[PDB]
């Protein structure tokens, strides 16, 4: 019927990703949550130059508070977001952790890595640790910065076009939190200057 | 009611009132032979099962019994099977079951042996 | 691999492969002081158990096991527990959860207790 | 609107879900809820006092493995307790089904069922049978179909004149019920 | 004297002759029946508590075209049955002579062999090997005398009651023709203890 990719939200809990996935209203209007799974599933649609894109993405019922995941989870995944909180160091040494797994259940699928909350002014891991198939984005969910990095990345992998780009934003909740423009453009800088070194 | 079903009835009842209240109080209920599972993760002794439990990263939980069955072991024991819901934090409600053997010691029941598994499958 | 989770793994494997094949062949597993507990209801002994599941009104029953646990316990017994999932004729999949206590008797392991519950719940 | 929670209950076997897709809206507007186990199918009446509506809970089966949870049986304001006709054992089960029913809900008004009537060798028969009314009905002939939900709405509602201005849409028969078989069996149940 | 009746039955291949052999007094002073079929070998065994004298009969081969005779089997007070742990088949017609060991010989205490385990590729292993459940097994290999006693001896504490009953003397037997690599019959006598250890009910 239509293009859809599964899209798997993974990452430590707390991290942010229920956050981050609800900022797309109708995602949020028209998800289904499965108990048996432990996962609400969010259809994110998505507007290119080259038409729509709907991603699918399963968001977790708090279970990695518990313990794993189980492999049918990730099963059939086409691509994944990893989460972390840049204000806990140890929320990014457990990244591995979750690209092991997925490397594991899945095939060779696209994989974003995000490092999330950066409007909080006491940032632990910053872009020189980041940076020593896979990208990196700063995002803060509460304020929808960069919000639409990881999806445009991840479908421009999966289309196979690099030139793919957003006609328009969907609708997107209201920033709670103001992200300081001058803290952005200096991460940003700080990632120009991580990728020079890379 | 049968003695084991009051006993084992009681134990539940305080096990997840301190759970849901303040996980770090549950020392009491174990010993340094008892064995829990934890999610396919093992641990033995009240010293570990305690900081597995506390070290759990939510704020606040809450667990509803859907069911307990209790029966009483060959060995004088009463074992327990719980099935229920849980919520923590403002995450979506969540099967659970847990499993207890509880054993009389010093005229006083402490738990021996815990399971627990959230009510999760790989399909639906 | 322990020898109580070799013991637990092989009995489990067991007992589904025979529910799934035949219900009636499953009172090998038990002996007259087995206790069952299914939904609730009690049951005494090896023929009272051999009934119950003999007389569900199913044609066809399939399970899957999602997790299963096993420990030793202080009376070197062996605890296993289970959580799955099952498909009665064309009803639609259910989860379950079932625990099991086996204890050495007669130089073979023996089910000594038994509990079942589907995992059904009070709030949609 | 007007909307009563009511619950299918019976022995597995004896046709509860057969009976209830009958409504053909019912079925399609129908809702699965997984962790209750339940199939909610919404079957609308239009009736001389305005549409009503009753919200039947079918089960997912599992009254085979035993008896159905409380959060079944919360606040429900009627019910039908289904058996089979030609079988003895589902009739011997009624006031266990009963039984259950009243401890989650005291008072609550109840019609009793006995499907396949249609089967010629009927094992229960109008003398062991005679806020409970009985009725046989045959769910694959859609015989009597209405007349549970009637008694109900005039029940619930405290209106014994409500009359059904209109037959739901059912699904058409799948067996001939014998009209000659059909009066003897009203005409059984009338005498007393 | 104090002697029992032992009846050595099983599959052709499977080494029973091979095995009574060993004991070379026994096979000096055996016993030809024609008619019968048979030669009975006087396997003296000394114990603590005294000798004790296993006559066991072994076949003339006729067990290669179907069963044995009545005649063969009756009052026997004992019996070992042999299979090949390298063939399947000697180990599937196991119930066989147990079934007919059982109808002219009912309740008498009886001990099973796998014999030639000194052969690597053994196809019959310990788990497989539950069938036993008055029944006791043992791992044998008859070219290397390994184990040899075991059977003879738990036949011995069976007989006479006494279960802690030993033997004080191993008699003379015909030297190996074959190594019984001893981390190899290690590991083997591990697996059988592992087995019995973590054995479920009988079906
Ligand atoms: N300041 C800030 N807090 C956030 C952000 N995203 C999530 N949080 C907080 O992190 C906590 C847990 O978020 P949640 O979405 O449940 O994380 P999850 O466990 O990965 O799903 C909540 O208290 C949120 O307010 C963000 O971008 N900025
Ligand atoms: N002859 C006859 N068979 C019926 C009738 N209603 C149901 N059945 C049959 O009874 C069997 C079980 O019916 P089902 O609806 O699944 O019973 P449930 O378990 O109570 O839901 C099916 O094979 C149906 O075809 C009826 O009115 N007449
Ligand atoms: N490798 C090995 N071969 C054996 C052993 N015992 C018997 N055999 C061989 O098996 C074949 C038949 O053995 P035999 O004693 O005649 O078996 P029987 O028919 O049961 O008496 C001969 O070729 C023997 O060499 C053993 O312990 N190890
Ligand atoms: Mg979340
Ligand atoms: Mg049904
Ligand atoms: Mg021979």
């Amino acid at each position: 019927p239509q293009v859809q990719f599964k899209l798997v939200l993974v990452g430590d809990g707390g991290t942010g990703k229920t956050t981050f996935v609800k900022r797309h209203l109708t995602g949020e209007f028209e998800k289904k949550y499965v108990a048996t799974l432990g996962v609400e599933v969010h259809p994110l649609v998505f507007h290119t130059n080259r038409g729509p894109i709907k991603f699918n993405v399963w968001d977790t019922a708090g279970q990695e508070k518990f313990g794993g995941l189980r492999d049918g989870y990730y099963i059939q995944a086409q691509c994944a977001i990893i989460m972390f909180d840049v204000t806990s160091r140890v929320t990014y040494k457990n990244v591995p952790n979750w690209h092991r797994d997925l490397v594991r259940v899945c095939e060779n699928i696209p994989i974003v890595l995000c490092g999330n909350k950066v409007d909080i002014k006491d940032r632990k891991v910053k872009a020189k640790s980041i940076v020593f198939n896979l990208q990196y984005y700063d995002i803060s969910a509460k304020s929808n910065y960069n919000f639409e990095k990881p999806f445009l990345w991840l479908a421009r992998k999966l289309i196979g076009d690099p030139n793919l780009e957003f006609v328009a934003m969907p609708a997107l909740a209201p920033p709670e939190v103001v992200m300081d423009p001058a803290l952005a453009a200096q991460y940003e800088h700080d990632l120009e200057v991580a990728q020079t070194t890379a | 009611k049968p003695i084991w079903e009051q006993i084992g009835s009681s134990f539940i009842q305080h096990y997840y009132q301190l759970f849901d209240n303040d996980r770090t109080q549950l020392g009491a209920i174990y010993i340094d032979a008892s064995c829990l599972t934890w999610e396919g993760q093992q641990f033995q002794g009240k010293a570990a099962i305690v900081e597995k439990l506390s070290s759990l990263p939510f704020q606040k939980i809450q667990h509803s019994i859907t069911a307990q069955d209790h029966q009483p072991t060959p060995d004088s024991c009463i074992i327990s099977m719980v099935v229920g819901q849980l919520k923590a934090d403002e995450d979506p409600i969540m099967g659970f079951h847990q499993m207890f053997l509880l054993k009389n010691i010093n005229d006083a029941w402490v738990c021996t042996n815990d399971m627990f598994r959230l009510a999760l499958h790989n399909f639906g």
